[PDB]
C-alpha cells in the first residue's frame, strides 16, 4: 500500500504543483488524516483539535450520504424498471404514507413484502432507535452483544474504541487489521462519502430543479444528451430556431 | 447569421479566424525580439 | 528558450530544441490542440455568421457546416436547414475548450516542469522505452475508438446522421442494423482503388459507414489494451528505428495517406459528403447536364433512345465497356456515377428506357438542373466555371476547396515524412552531420564504383 | 489471359515480398555509421 | 559611415522619417485624388473612355499626325 | 561463415560494389522500370492507332504509322475506359487492349512505381554510403510533377485519356488543351513554377560562372582549365572569398552567400520548392481551381467592358477551347 | 434578459483579452507567477464564472 | 458604418494583442 | 456475345482475385519468402 | 544609436507592409477592376 500519495508531505492535494506550492497549504493540514488534500481556503480549521472534531462530522455526514445515495437511486430505478415500489422517487415517498397510506419493501430479489406499519409506528420506532444508537455513539457504551466475528461479547468491549472508527463488534469481516490497509480503506471511505455528499446535493438540487428523481434524469438525459440537460430544463420550451 | 442575442459580436466573430494564423508570426516576433538566439 | 550553442539548433529548426524535453514538447501539443480547436470554433461561427438560410451550403463556401449537416444536425428533408443554433453551439463550445487548451499549452510550455521523467514517472518518457511508447500509443488508441464509437452512437440513438440515399431526396435517419459483416467491411480495404472500384472511396451507405466504424472503434480499444500490455517483438525491434524523430515521420507517412484519401472522399464521395451540403461531385455534375439535356429534349418531343451524334455513338444514350445503358458524350468516362437522382431512374441494364420515358421526378429534374449549373468548376479568385467564362457568379464548390487542400496537404506531408525518416535513420546511424572526414566509408570501398 | 495473370500476380507478388522481408531483415543495421 | 542597423534604431532618423515618409504618402495620395495623374500622364477617367462619336476603342491610324489624331481621339 | 541463402542474397542486394546499386527500393524499381521501358519503345515504334476520346475515331502515335520522331507518342488511354484500370487480362484481345489504349495505362503504372522507387533507392544509397539523406527529397519534386501529369490529373478529370501522352507533340497538345481548360498562365503556382526555372537557370550559370571566374591557377594556357582539379583532392580549387567579393561588388555586399553551405542549400531549395508548387498547381487544376480569372473584370463608368490582356488571352483560350476534341462534346458545357 | 447576457458576454471578451495579455506575461516575467497567483487565480475563476453565466442565461434570452 | 469600425477596432486588438505581450516582457525583465 | 474476356473489371473484387488460384499462388509465394527469410533468420 | 529595438521597428514595418498588402487585395474587390 503505497501511503505516501495520501499521508505526509508528498500527498495528492486539491491543486497540482504548478498551481500549488507546498507553502501555501496550511500547518494545520500536513498529511496526518485521511483525505487529506490542503483544502482550507476559508480558515474553517485553525489547528488540529478543530479539525478532528469537523473530522468527526464529515465521517459522520460521508457513511449516513453514502447510505442516503443508495437509498434514493436504487427504489427509483427498480420502480422504473418494473419493480411494485410505490414512491421510488425519494421526494415523494414521504406523502405515500400520509392518509393511512403504507409501502412496499422490495426485499432484492425475493420480491415485494407489504409493509403494515403506519407512519406513526415507524416514526416512533425511528426515533427510539436512533436516540439509543446515537446516545451509544457518544457515550461510548452499549448494552448486549452478538456481532460476527468477534461473537457474543460483553458490554466491556467498547473501551478504548476509537471514535469513528471503533473495531471489534463493528468489524465481522476484519479487513482493517492491517495498519497499511485501515489507513488506506479510511482514505477510500472518506473520498467516497466526500462523493456521495456531492452527489445527495445534486440529487436535491436536480429534483427541484427537473421535478423527478436522478434516476430520471439520468435515464433521460442518456437517451438524449443534447435535448435533455440544465440549458435545456432551463430553457422551457422549444427555442424559436435562429435561420 | 448568429442568434439575435449575440447578432452585436458578429463584427469580433468576422476576425477570428485569422487569429491562427497571426500565432505562427507572432512566434518570428518573438524570434526577432531573442534576436533569433 | 533556448540558443544555438547549447542545442546546436538555429532558430529555424528551434522546434527540434524541444526533442528531448518532455513537458514542453507537451505543452508545444497542447497549445496546438488548442490552435486546431480554436479554428474549428472561429471558422464555424464565421460560417453561421455569414451563413445566409435560401441558398444551400454549398453556394455559400462552407466546408464544416456541411460536416455538422452530415452529422444531421439543423437539417430536414431534402438537406434543407431548420436550424442553425446546433452549428452555433459547435462554434462556441470549440472557442471555449480553446481557450483551456491554450491555456494549459502556454503553461506546460513556459513555466511547467522542462521534463517529466522526474517528478512525473506517469506521464516521463525517453524515446528509447519502447515499453513506454506503446502505453501511450495505446491510450490514444483507446480515445480514437471511443471517437468512432461516439459516431456510432450519434449514428443509432443520437438523431442519426443525414441520409442522402433516403427515398425522396434524403433525410436525417437512424441507423438501424448496421453493416458488421467482416467480409463487406475488409472488402472496402481490400479493394482495388481504380475506377468502378474506388477503394473505401466508394461505401455508398450509411449502413457500411456505421458498421466499419463499429469495427473501428473496437479494433482501436482491442489494440490499444493490447499495446499498453504488450512490449514490440523482437522482429519490429530490428526493423524500426526508435527516435522521436522516426515516430513522427511514420505518423508524417500515415497523415499524408489520410490526407490524399479525404481529397478522393471530398471529390468523389456523395454519401459521407451528401450533395445537397457539399454540392455535386465533377462526376455528378457531367451526369446531371446529360440527364437534363436529356428531360429536356425529350421535352421537345425528341426520341432520345435514336439520336446520334456527330461521331455515331449516341447523343443521349450509349454503353458502357461492359454494356450498361449510360449517358452518351464526355460523361461516358463517369459512367459509373452513382447518385440519388439518378439510381431510381437505373434498372439492372442500366438507364432504363421506359424510366428515362414516364418515371422522372420533379426533385429529381430540379437536383439535376441545380447541379449543372452548380459544377464544381472555378477559379481562385471563386469566378464560377470554365476558366473561359466571365466574371459573373461567384462560386467554387467546396468539394474543389476541400480535395485541392488536402491533396496539398497530403503530399507536403509526404515529403515531410521522406525528410524525417531520412534524417532518424542518419541520426540513428550516427552520420546525420555529414562525413566524419577521418574515417570516410566510401575511401574504404572498392574502386569502379 | 488467365494464365498471364497468374504469372503476372506471382511476379509482382514475388518482387513485393522481397521487399518486405529485405527491409524487414535488420535493415537500420545496413550502414556504414559508428553506434 | 554607419551600418545601417544603427541608422535604423535611432531617434534622429525616425523623427526625420516619420514627417517625410507620410508626407510622400500624401502626395501621392493627393496626385491621384485631385486628377493631377489623368492630366499628367493621360490615362482617361472611367466616364471618358468614350464619347458620343465613337462607342468602340480608339485606333491610331496616322503616323505623322499622330499627336492632332490621338488629341482628337482622347477625352478633350 | 554466413553461408545463408537469404543472408547471401541480401548481402548481394545491399551490396555497394555493384556497378548499379540495386538496394530493396531497387528490386521493384529495377523490374517496373524495365517492364514500362520495353513496353513504351514497343509502342512508340509499332503501336496501332488509339481511340483517345473514346469516339471510335483513333490516333496514331508510332512510327510505323506515319509519325516521326516528334510527332509520335504513346497516346492514351481511351475515354470510354477513364480510370477503370484496363490491364491486358482484362482485356478479350491484345489487339483490343491496343486498340483501347492499354499500353499507356501500363508504362503510367509501372513509371510511377520506378520513380518512387527511386527516390527510395536514391535515399538507400546515401543511406549505405554514410551520407545525408535528402536527395530524395529533392527528386520528389519532378517525382510530383510527374505523377501529376500522368496520375493526379486523370484522377480529378475521370480519365487517363486526360493523362499527358508520352510524346513531344502530345506534350504540346497536353499544354494546350489545359490552358484552355485551366488558364494555367494565370495560376500563381504555374508563375512560381515558371519562376523556379528561369532562377534555376539563373543560379546554375551564376554559381559556374563565379566559381570558373574564381578557379585557381594550376595549369598553363595549352591544357584545359579542368585539368587543374584532380579527383579527391583535399584542397579547394577556387577562391570562395573573391567570388563572394565580386558578387557582393556586382549587386549588393549584403544579401550574400558568403557561407558556401547556405550557397549550396539555397541553389537546392529555390527550383525544388517552385516545382513542388506548380507540380500542386497542376494537381488542384485537376479539380477544377484553375488560374486567374479577370475577364470582363476592368468595366467603365456606364458600365462597357473595358477589354484587357487577361481579355486577350481569354480570346486565345477560346480558341484553344472551341478546336479541341472537335468531335467529342455533345452539350455546350465542358464539365466533364 | 438579452442585455444581461450581452453585458456578461461584453464582460466576458474583456475578461479573456485581459488573460490573453496577462497570462504569458505573468507566467515569463521573473518571480512573476510566484507573485500573481491571487491575481491570475481571480481572471481564470472570473472567466469560468462568466461562461458559466452566459451559457446559463442564453436559455432564458 | 459601425460594423466596419467595430471590426477595425478588434483587428488592431488582435493584432496589437501578441506584440504587446512581447514588448511587456521585453521592458518587464525578460526570459523571452 | 462474341469473344471471351474475363469480366473482372469492377464489382469490388478482392485484391482483384476473380480466382481463388490466384489467391493461393500470391499466398503460397508470400510464404515461400517469408519461410526462406524465416528459415534463414538468426544467420546474420 | 539604438535607442529603439530593432525587432521592433521590424515588426511595425511588417505590420504596414502587411497593411497595405491588405488594402491591395481588398481593392481587388471594391471600385474600379472589380468585375462590379
Ligand atoms: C432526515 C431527512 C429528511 C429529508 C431531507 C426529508 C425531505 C422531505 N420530506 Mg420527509 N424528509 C426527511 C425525513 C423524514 N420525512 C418523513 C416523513 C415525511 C412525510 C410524511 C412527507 C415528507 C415529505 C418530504 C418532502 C417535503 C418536505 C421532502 C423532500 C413530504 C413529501 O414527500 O411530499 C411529496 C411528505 O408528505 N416526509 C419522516 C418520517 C416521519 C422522516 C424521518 O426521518
Ligand atoms: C450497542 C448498540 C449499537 C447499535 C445497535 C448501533 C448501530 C449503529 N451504529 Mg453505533 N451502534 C451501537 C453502538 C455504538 N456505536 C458507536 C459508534 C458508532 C459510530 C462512530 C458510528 C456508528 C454507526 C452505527 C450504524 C451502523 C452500524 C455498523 O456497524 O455499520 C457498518 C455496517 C455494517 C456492519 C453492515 C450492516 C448491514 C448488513 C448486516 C445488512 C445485511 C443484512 C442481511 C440481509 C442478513 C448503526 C445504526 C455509524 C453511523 O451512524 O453510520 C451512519 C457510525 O459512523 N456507531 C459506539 C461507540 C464506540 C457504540 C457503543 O456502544
Ligand atoms: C494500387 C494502388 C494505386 C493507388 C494510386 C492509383 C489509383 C489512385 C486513384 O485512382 O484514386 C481515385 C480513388 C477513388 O476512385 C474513385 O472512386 C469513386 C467512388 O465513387 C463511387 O461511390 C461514391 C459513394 O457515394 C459515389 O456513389 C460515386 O458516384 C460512385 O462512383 C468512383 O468509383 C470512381 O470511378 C473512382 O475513380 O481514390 C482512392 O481510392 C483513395 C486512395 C487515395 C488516392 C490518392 C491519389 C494520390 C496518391 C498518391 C500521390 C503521391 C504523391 C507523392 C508523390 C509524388
Ligand atoms: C495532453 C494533455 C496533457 C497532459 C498529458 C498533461 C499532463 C500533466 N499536467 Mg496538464 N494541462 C493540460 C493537458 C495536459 N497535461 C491542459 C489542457 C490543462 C489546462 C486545464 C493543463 C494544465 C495543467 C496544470 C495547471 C498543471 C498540469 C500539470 C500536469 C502534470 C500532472 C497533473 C495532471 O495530470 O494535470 C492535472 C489536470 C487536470 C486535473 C485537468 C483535468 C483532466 C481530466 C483528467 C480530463 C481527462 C481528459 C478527458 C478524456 C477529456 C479530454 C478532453 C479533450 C477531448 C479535449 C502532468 C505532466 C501540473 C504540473 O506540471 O505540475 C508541475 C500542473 O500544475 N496541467
Ligand atoms: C506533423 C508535422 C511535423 C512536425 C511535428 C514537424 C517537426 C519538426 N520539423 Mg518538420 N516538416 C514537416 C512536418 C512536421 N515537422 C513537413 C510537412 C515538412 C515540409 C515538407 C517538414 C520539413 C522539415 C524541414 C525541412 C526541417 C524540419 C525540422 C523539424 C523540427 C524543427 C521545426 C521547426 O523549428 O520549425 C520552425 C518553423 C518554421 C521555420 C516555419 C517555417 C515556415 C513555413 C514553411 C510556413 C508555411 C505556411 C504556409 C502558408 C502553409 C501552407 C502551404 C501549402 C500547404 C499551401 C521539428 C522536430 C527540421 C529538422 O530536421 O530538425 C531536426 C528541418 O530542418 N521539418
Ligand atoms: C504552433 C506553434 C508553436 C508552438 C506551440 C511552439 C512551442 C514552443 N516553442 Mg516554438 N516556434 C514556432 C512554433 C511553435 N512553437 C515556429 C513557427 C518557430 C519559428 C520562428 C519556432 C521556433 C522556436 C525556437 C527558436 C524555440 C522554440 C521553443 C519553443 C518552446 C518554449 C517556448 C518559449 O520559451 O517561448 C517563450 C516565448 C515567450 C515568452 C513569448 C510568447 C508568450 C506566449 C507563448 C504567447 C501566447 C499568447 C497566447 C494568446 C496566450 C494564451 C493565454 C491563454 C490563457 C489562453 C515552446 C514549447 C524554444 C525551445 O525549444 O525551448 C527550449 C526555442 O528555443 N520555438
Ligand atoms: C494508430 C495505429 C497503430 C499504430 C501506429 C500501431 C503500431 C504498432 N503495431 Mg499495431 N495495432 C493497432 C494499431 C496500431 N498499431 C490496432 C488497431 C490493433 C488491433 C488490430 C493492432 C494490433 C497489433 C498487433 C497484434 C501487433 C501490433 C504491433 C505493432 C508494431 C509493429 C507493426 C508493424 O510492423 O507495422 C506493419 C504492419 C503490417 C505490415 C500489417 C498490415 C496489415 C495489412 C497489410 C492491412 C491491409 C490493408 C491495407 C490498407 C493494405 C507497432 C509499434 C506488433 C507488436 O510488436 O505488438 C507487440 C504486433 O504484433 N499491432
Ligand atoms: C506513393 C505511393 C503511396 C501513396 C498513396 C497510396 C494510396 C493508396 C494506397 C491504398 C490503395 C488501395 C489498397 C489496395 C490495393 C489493391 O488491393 O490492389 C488490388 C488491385 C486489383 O487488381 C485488379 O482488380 C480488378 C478488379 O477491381 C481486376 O480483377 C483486375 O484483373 C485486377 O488485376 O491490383 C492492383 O492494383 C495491383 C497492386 C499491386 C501493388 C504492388 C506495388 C506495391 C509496392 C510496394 C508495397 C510495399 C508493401
Ligand atoms: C492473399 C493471401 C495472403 C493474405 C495477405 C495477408 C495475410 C496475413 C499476414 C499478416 C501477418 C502479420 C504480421 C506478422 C509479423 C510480420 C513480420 C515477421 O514475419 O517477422 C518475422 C518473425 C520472426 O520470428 O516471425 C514471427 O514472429 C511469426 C510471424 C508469422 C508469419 C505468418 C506466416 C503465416 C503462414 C505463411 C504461409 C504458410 C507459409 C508456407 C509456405 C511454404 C511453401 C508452400
Ligand atoms: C507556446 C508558444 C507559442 C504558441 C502559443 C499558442 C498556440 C497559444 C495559444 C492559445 C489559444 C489556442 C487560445 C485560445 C483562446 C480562446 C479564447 C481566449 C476565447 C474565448 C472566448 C470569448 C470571449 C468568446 C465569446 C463569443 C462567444 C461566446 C460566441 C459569440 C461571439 C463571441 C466571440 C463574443 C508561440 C508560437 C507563440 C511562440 C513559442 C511559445
Ligand atoms: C470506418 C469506415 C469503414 C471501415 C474501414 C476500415 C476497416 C479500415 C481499416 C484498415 C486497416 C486494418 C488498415 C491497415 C493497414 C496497414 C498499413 C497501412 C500498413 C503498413 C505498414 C508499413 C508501411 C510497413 C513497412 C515495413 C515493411 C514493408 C517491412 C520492413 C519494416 C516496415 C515495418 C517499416 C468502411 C470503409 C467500411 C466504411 C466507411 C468508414
Ligand atoms: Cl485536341
Ligand atoms: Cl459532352
Ligand atoms: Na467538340
Amino acid at each position: 500500500p503505497d501511503l505516501e500519495k495520501w499521508y505526509g508531505p508528498d500527498r495528492k492535494l486539491f491543486l497540482p504543483g504548478g498551481l500549488l506550492d507546498r507553502d501555501d497549504v496550511p500547518e494545520y493540514l500536513n498529511g496526518e488524516l485521511a483525505g487529506d488534500y490542503g483544502y482550507d481556503p476559508l480558515g474553517l480549521g485553525k489547528d488540529e483539535e478543530q479539525v478532528e472534531k469537523y473530522r468527526a462530522n464529515e465521517l459522520l455526514h460521508a457513511r449516513w450520504a453514502m447510505l442516503a445515495a443508495a437509498g434514493i437511486i436504487i427504489p427509483e430505478g427498480l420502480q422504473a424498471n418494473g419493480a411494485d415500489i410505490k414512491g421510488g422517487t425519494w421526494f415523494e415517498t414521504g406523502a405515500e404514507m400520509l392518509n393511512g397510506g403504507t409501502l412496499n419493501y422490495f426485499a432484492v430479489p425475493f420480491g415485494v413484502v407489504q409493509n403494515p406499519l403506519p407512519l406513526a409506528a415507524v416514526t416512533l420506532i425511528e426515533i427510539v432507535l436512533l436516540g439509543a444508537v446515537e446516545k451509544f455513539r457518544v457515550d461510548g457504551t452499549g448494552p448486549a452483544g452478538f456481532s460476527p466475528g468477534v461473537g457474543k461479547f460483553d458490554s466491556d468491549i467498547f473501551d478504548g474504541l476509537d471514535k469513528l472508527y471503533p473495531g471489534g463488534p463493528f468489524d465481522p469481516l476484519n479487513l482493517a487489521d492491517d495498519p497499511e490497509v485501515f489507513a488506506e480503506l479510511q482514505v477510500k471511505e472518506i473520498k467516497n462519502g466526500r462523493l456521495a455528499m456531492i452527489a445527495v446535493l445534486a440529487f436535491a438540487i436536480q429534483s427541484y430543479v427537473t421535478g423527478e428523481g436522478p434516476y430520471a434524469n439520468i435515464t433521460k438525459h442518456l437517451s438524449d444528451p443534447f435535448g435533455y440537460n440544465l440549458l435545456t430544463v432551463l430553457q422551457g420550451d422549444d427555442r424559436v430556431p435562429t435561420l | 447569421k448568429l442568434p439575435e442575442a449575440y447578432a452585436p459580436f458578429s463584427p469580433i466573430v468576422d476576425v477570428l479566424p485569422i487569429i491562427p494564423v497571426l500565432f505562427i508570426l507572432l512566434a518570428f516576433v518573438w524570434q526577432a525580439s531573442v534576436s533569433f538566439r | 528558450g533556448r540558443d544555438q550553442e547549447t542545442t546546436g539548433f538555429a532558430w529555424w529548426a528551434g522546434n527540434a530544441r524541444l526533442i528531448n524535453l518532455s513537458g514542453k514538447l507537451l505543452g508545444a501539443h497542447v497549445a496546438h490542440a488548442g490552435l486546431i480547436v480554436f479554428w474549428a470554433g472561429a471558422m464555424n461561427l464565421f460560417e453561421v455568421s455569414h451563413f445566409v438560410p435560401e441558398k444551400p451550403m454549398y453556394e455559400q463556401g462552407l466546408i464544416l457546416l456541411p460536416h455538422i449537416a452530415t452529422l444531421g444536425y439543423g437539417v430536414g428533408p431534402g438537406g434543407e436547414v431548420l436550424d442553425t443554433f446546433p452549428y452555433f453551439v459547435s462554434g462556441v463550445l470549440h472557442l471555449i475548450s480553446s481557450a483551456v487548451l491554450g491555456f494549459g499549452g502556454v503553461y506546460h510550455s513556459l513555466i511547467g516542469p522542462e521534463t517529466l521523467e522526474e517528478s512525473y514517472p506517469f506521464f516521463g518518457y525517453v524515446w528509447k522505452d519502447k515499453n513506454k511508447m506503446t502505453n501511450i500509443l495505446g491510450y490514444h488508441l483507446i480515445i480514437l475508438g471511443c471517437g468512432a464509437w461516439l459516431l456510432v452512437l450519434k449514428a443509432l440513438y443520437f438523431g442519426g446522421v443525414y441520409d442522402t440515399w433516403a427515398p425522396g431526396g434524403g433525410d436525417v435517419r437512424i441507423i438501424s442494423n448496421p453493416t458488421t459483416n467482416a467480409a463487406i467491411i475488409f472488402g472496402y480495404i481490400v479493394k482495388s482503388p481504380f475506377g468502378g472500384d474506388g477503394w473505401i472511396v466508394s461505401v455508398d451507405n450509411l449502413e457500411d459507414i456505421i458498421g466499419g466504424h463499429i469495427w473501428i472503434g473496437t479494433l482501436c480499444i482491442l489494440g490499444g489494451i493490447w499495446h499498453i500490455y504488450t512490449t514490440p517483438w523482437p522482429w519490429a525491434r530490428r526493423a524500426f528505428v526508435w527516435s522521436g524523430e522516426a515516430y513522427l515521420s511514420y505518423s508524417l507517412a500515415a497523415v499524408s495517406l489520410m490526407g490524399f484519401t479525404a481529397c478522393c472522399f471530398a471529390w468523389f464521395n456523395n454519401t459521407a459528403y451528401p450533395s445537397e451540403f457539399y454540392g455535386p461531385t465533377g462526376p455528378e455534375a457531367s451526369q446531371a447536364q446529360a440527364f437534363t439535356f436529356l428531360v429536356r429534349d425529350q421535352r421537345l418531343g425528341a426520341n432520345v433512345a435514336s439520336a446520334q451524334g456527330p461521331t455515331g455513338l449516341g447523343k443521349y444514350l450509349m454503353r458502357s465497356p461492359t454494356g450498361e445503358i449510360i449517358f452518351g458524350g464526355e460523361t461516358m468516362r463517369f459512367w459509373d456515377f452513382r447518385g440519388p437522382w439518378v439510381e431510381p431512374l437505373r434498372g439492372p441494364s442500366g438507364l432504363d428506357l421506359v424510366k428515362l420515358k414516364n418515371d422522372i421526378q420533379p426533385w429529381q429534374e430540379r437536383r439535376a438542373a441545380e447541379y449543372m449549373t452548380h459544377a464544381p468548376l472555378g477559379s481562385l479568385n471563386s469566378v464560377g466555371g470554365v476558366a473561359t467564362e466571365i466574371n459573373a457568379v461567384n462560386f467554387v464548390s467546396p468539394r474543389s476547396w476541400l480535395a485541392t487542400s488536402h491533396f496539398c496537404l497530403g503530399f507536403f506531408f509526404f515529403v515531410g515524412h521522406l525528410w524525417h525518416a531520412g534524417r532518424a535513420r542518419a541520426a540513428a546511424a550516427g552520420f546525420e552531420k555529414g562525413i566524419d572526414r577521418v574515417d570516410e566509408p566510401v575511401l574504404s570501398m572498392r574502386p569502379l564504383d | 489471359m488467365l494464365t498471364l495473370k497468374i504469372f503476372v500476380y506471382t511476379v509482382v507478388t514475388f518482387f513485393v515480398g522481397l521487399f518486405i522481408f529485405g527491409f524487414l531483415s535488420n535493415d537500420p543495421s545496413r550502414n556504414p555509421g559508428k553506434g | 559611415e554607419r551600418p545601417f542597423s544603427d541608422i535604423l534604431t535611432s531617434i534622429r532618423y525616425w523623427v526625420i522619417h516619420s514627417i517625410t515618409v507620410p508626407s510622400l504618402f500624401i502626395a501621392g495620395w493627393l496626385f491621384v485624388s485631385t486628377g493631377l495623374a489623368y492630366d499628367v500622364f493621360g490615362s482617361p477617367r472611367p466616364n471618358e473612355y468614350f464619347t458620343e462619336d465613337r462607342q468602340d476603342a480608339p485606333l491610331i491610324t496616322d503616323r505623322f499626325n499622330a499627336l492632332e489624331q490621338v488629341k482628337k481621339l482622347s477625352a478633350q | 561463415e554466413n553461408t545463408s541463402l537469404w543472408a547471401r542474397f541480401c548481402e548481394w542486394i545491399t551490396s555497394t560494389e555493384n556497378r548499379l546499386y540495386i538496394g530493396w527500393f531497387g528490386v521493384i524499381m529495377i523490374p517496373t522500370l524495365l517492364t514500362a521501358i520495353s513496353v513504351y519503345i514497343i509502342a512508340f515504334i509499332a503501336a496501332p492507332p488509339v481511340d483517345i476520346d473514346g469516339i471510335r475515331e483513333p490516333v496514331s502515335g508510332s512510327l510505323l504509322y506515319g509519325n516521326n520522331i516528334i510527332t509520335g507518342a504513346v497516346v492514351p488511354t481511351s475515354n470510354a475506359i477513364g480510370l477503370h484500370f484496363y490491364p491486358i487480362w482484362e482485356a478479350a484481345s491484345l489487339d483490343e487492349w491496343l486498340y483501347n489504349g492499354g499500353p499507356y495505362q501500363l508504362v503510367v503504372c509501372h513509371f510511377f512505381l520506378g520513380v518512387c522507387c527511386y527516390m527510395g533507392r536514391e535515399w538507400e544509397l546515401s543511406y549505405r554510403l554514410g551520407m545525408r539523406p535528402w536527395i530524395a527529397v529533392a527528386y520528389s519534386a519532378p517525382v510530383a510533377a510527374a505523377t501529376a501529369v500522368f496520375i493526379i490529373y486523370p484522377i480529378g478529370q475521370g480519365s487517363f485519356s486526360d493523362g499527358m501522352p508520352l510524346g513531344i507533340s502530345g506534350t504540346f497538345n497536353f499544354m494546350i488543351v489545359f490552358q484552355a481548360e485551366h488558364n494555367i498562365l494565370m495560376h500563381p503556382f504555374h508563375m512560381f513554377g515558371v519562376a523556379g526555372v528561369f532562377g534555376g537557370s539563373l543560379f546554375s550559370a551564376m554559381h559556374g560562372s563565379l566559381v570558373t571566374s574564381s578557379l585557381i591557377r594550376e595549369t598553363t594556357e595549352n591544357e584545359s582549365a579542368n585539368a587543374g582539379y584532380k579527383f579527391g583532392q583535399e584542397e579547394e580549387t577556387y577562391n570562395i572569398v573573391a567570388a563572394h567579393g565580386y558578387f557582393g561588388r556586382l549587386i549588393f555586399q549584403y544579401a550574400s552567400f558568403n557561407n558556401s553551405r547556405s550557397l549550396h542549400f539555397f541553389l537546392a531549395v529555390w527550383p525544388v520548392v517552385c516545382i513542388w508548387l506548380t507540380a500542386l498547381g497542376i494537381s488542384t487544376m485537376a479539380f477544377n481551381l484553375n488560374g486567374f480569372n479577370f475577364n470582363q473584370s476592368v468595366v467603365d463608368s456606364n458600365g462597357r467592358v473595358l477589354n484587357t490582356w487577361a481579355d486577350i488571352i481569354n480570346r486565345a483560350n477560346l480558341g484553344m477551347e472551341v478546336m479541341h476534341e472537335r468531335n467529342a462534346h455533345n452539350f455546350p458545357l465542358d464539365l466533364a | 434578459m438579452t442585455s444581461i447576457l450581452q453585458i456578461a458576454l461584453l464582460g466576458l471578451v474583456l475578461v479573456s483579452f485581459a488573460l490573453v495579455v496577462g497570462v504569458p506575461v505573468v507566467f515569463a516575467s521573473p518571480n512573476g507567477w510566484t507573485e500573481n497567483k491571487g491575481v491570475v487565480f481571480s481572471g481564470l475563476s472570473v472567466w469560468f464564472l462568466l461562461v458559466f453565466a452566459v451559457g446559463v442565461f442564453n436559455s432564458f434570452a | 458604418s459601425l460594423t466596419l469600425i467595430l471590426q477595425l477596432v478588434a483587428l488592431f486588438a488582435v493584432v496589437a494583442a501578441g506584440p504587446l505581450v512581447v514588448v511587456l516582457l521585453s521592458v518587464r525583465g525578460g526570459n523571452l | 456475345l462474341v469473344d471471351d474476356r474475363m469480366n473482372g473489371d469492377g464489382t469490388g473484387l478482392p485484391f482483384g482475385v476473380n480466382d481463388g488460384i490466384l489467391g493461393w499462388v500470391i499466398a503460397g509465394t508470400l510464404g515461400t519468402i517469408w519461410a526462406i527469410y524465416f528459415v534463414s533468420q538468426k544467420d546474420l | 544609436i539604438g535607442r529603439i529595438p530593432l525587432w521592433l521597428v521590424g515588426t511595425v514595418v511588417g505590420l504596414l507592409a502587411i497593411g497595405l498588402l491588405a488594402i491591395f487585395f481588398y481593392g481587388s474587390y471594391v471600385g474600379l477592376g472589380s468585375s462590379l
